[PDB]
C-alpha cells in the first residue's frame, strides 16, 4: 500500500 | 500539480533522499510528509526525493543535502522546481556501481557494507543516473544508479531487488 511506505519512510526519516 | 519554483537550502536532516519544506508551502503544493516528489535542476538534471516539514525553513526555501544538490548540479541559493510524483512504482531490480575513485583498496562485500543498511525498510525513491554517496564501516563510498527497472525513476522497496556487481565506474 502507498500508506505502509509512508509509515515507514518516517519510522525511518523523521522519527 | 505543477512545478513550483523554489531557493535551494541547506539539510536539516541529512539523508541522500529527503528534502524539507515549510509546512506552509507544503500545505499550498498539497503535499503530504512522506510524498514522494520529483525535483529538476540544471543541465536536465532531476531527483526523486521523500518530503518532510520542517518549523526552521522558509517558506520559499527547500532543504536538500549536498548529494542531491549535487545530483542536481546546483548550489546554496540556485532555484529548483518541485512537483509531485504520485506514480512511482516499486522497482523489480535495480544495478547501482561504486565510484571507482571511492572504493580504492576497499575490499569485502559491497552489498552487505553499504547497500543493504542505506536501502532497509526505506522505500527511498531513486532515479538512473543517480550518484549517492553511503556510509560503512568508517569508509563513504560513492555508488551511481546505472539501471532500474521500470525506468527511469523506482522506488526501493523491500522486494527490490538490489545488483551491485562488476568493475567501479568513472
Amino acid at each position: 500500500s502507498p500508506e505502509e511506505m509512508r509509515r515507514q519512510r518516517l519510522h525511518r526519516f523523521d522519527s | 500539480n505543477r512545478p513550483n519554483r523554489l531557493i535551494v537550502d541547506e539539510a536539516i536532516n541529512e539523508d541522500n533522499s529527503v528534502v524539507s519544506l515549510s509546512q506552509p508551502k507544503m500545505d499550498e503544493l498539497q503535499l503530504f510528509r512522506g510524498d514522494t516528489v520529483l525535483l529538476k535542476g540544471k543541465k536536465r538534471r532531476e531527483a526523486v526525493c521523500i518530503v518532510l516539514s520542517d518549523d526552521t525553513c522558509s517558506d520559499e526555501k527547500i532543504r536538500m543535502n549536498r548529494v542531491v544538490r549535487n545530483n542536481l548540479r546546483v548550489r546554496l541559493g540556485d532555484v529548483i522546481s518541485i512537483q509531485p510524483c504520485p506514480d512511482v512504482k516499486y522497482g523489480k531490480r535495480i544495478h547501482v556501481l561504486p565510484i571507482d575513485d571511492t572504493v580504492e583498496g576497499i575490499t569485502g562485500n559491497l552489498f552487505e557494507v553499504y547497500l543493504k543498511p542505506y536501502f532497509l525498510e526505506a522505500y527511498r525513491p531513486i532515479r538512473k543516473g543517480d550518484i549517492f554517496l553511503v556510509r560503512g564501516g568508517m569508509r563513504a563510498v560513492e555508488f551511481k544508479v546505472v539501471e532500474t527497472d521500470p525506468s527511469p525513476y523506482c522506488i526501493v522497496a523491500p522486494d527490490t531487488v538490489i545488483h551491485c556487481e562488476g568493475e567501479p565506474i568513472k
